[PDB]
């Protein structure tokens, strides 16, 4: 589910 | 005071971050689109990686306006030259259910990820969940209690 | 602007009371005078506790004994813990001889003692009015270089593996 | 807050600005750098490590010299004397352990029952300290490990 910002 | 931040070491690689004044800080986070709360910097283990957790009470990116967003990032640490790069230890976030563990086994909201070795911040000197928990879900159970929330970041030690 | 860094190693606080002679005289002069350890957490993210001592005694021990008490303080993490506080506590006045016989007492916290219940639901401390008599404390090396060491050990929850 | 430095106890002492301090030690002999005081363990011995970047005794001008000494500690009256714990010194090689296995410079000794400055006039020569990554980003890592019973 993992992501930047 | 920075020598205070150097004493900030995880307990079996665990940071527990209390965000107090939850009600108010959510209001400021609605009024200001890029309002980011920061955990103290902490070390994974005594002579290890320096990390910091950040949260957006009113969401960020795909979670903007609708969710709590939780991120973690690697910071420059004193002992970076003695460590393996890129940073590759598994990270687990939990928003804690603040119920008495003597009544029922509390239900934490929990997600876990492995750092992707292509993201720049995990290389030798934020990443996480834009939609960690929704505004509606966070009012269930005891995630918000006494106007504070507990964020836990646990870093798996080899 | 302070730490929160004050944690026991491990479940153990060692409290040094120096200037003992002078502090005993002050305690004789003012019977309501209570000495306090710094607050400490039993373990990282655990209970916040504090030890107190009456160098010239309190209640049943006044004028004749050292009195020793412990209390639960409001802690940052109280909502994540089991209440009432129920971990076994051990008090010791340390005999400062090169490795010595410590004076030691232990109790399991009273589940009805209002201070052992969850903080935030005026009073007060639990322990020993007559922990050690004035005569007993002059024995051995309980007082040395004009100081005493009080040790409070808390039984930490056991790890499940 | 310096009582707030209790450890495993392992101390890792970072000496930054190596070049400049080495220079100051060449120009000024018996120039001693000091580590922070640290506790071997919670409520235990207070120790301190010192270094001579340009050497001391048999090592002046040619070696780094490394010592450890006991400091008066608040809890000294509760401890066994003389100090008798095994002490290990290491100058760390700062290479990525996933990339190359670092070769640390290391010695271990049992305390001599006479003093507790105790250590190595010739811990590492200036020639060896310029190998590998002992000096990196103009800093060195000294590690002192004291074995707990």
């Amino acid at each position: 589910r993992l992501r930047a910002r | 005071r920075r020598e205070l931040e150097e004493l900030s070491v995880g307990s079996d690689g665990v940071l527990i971050w209390k965000i107090g004044s939850y009600g108010r800080r959510l209001q400021e986070a609605k009024a200001k689109p890029n309002l980011e709360c920061f955990s103290p910097a902490f070390y994974t283990h005594k002579y290890g990686y320096k990390l910091q957790v950040s949260a957006f009470l009113n969401g960020n990116g795909s979670g903007e306006g609708t969710h709590l967003s939780l991120y973690i990032r690697v910071l420059p640490g004193a002992f970076d030259n003695l460590l393996e790069w890129p940073f590759a230890r598994r990270v687990t976030f939990s928003l804690l259910d603040q119920s008495d563990p003597g009544l029922a086994k509390p239900q934490h909201v929990t997600e876990t990820f492995h750092p992707d070795p292509n993201w720049k911040n995990f290389q030798k000197p934020g990443f996480g969940y834009p939609k960690f928990i929704s505004h509606q879900d966070i009012r269930k159970r005891n995630y918000v209690r006494d106007d504070a929330v507990f964020i836990r970041a646990a870093v798996e030690l080899p």
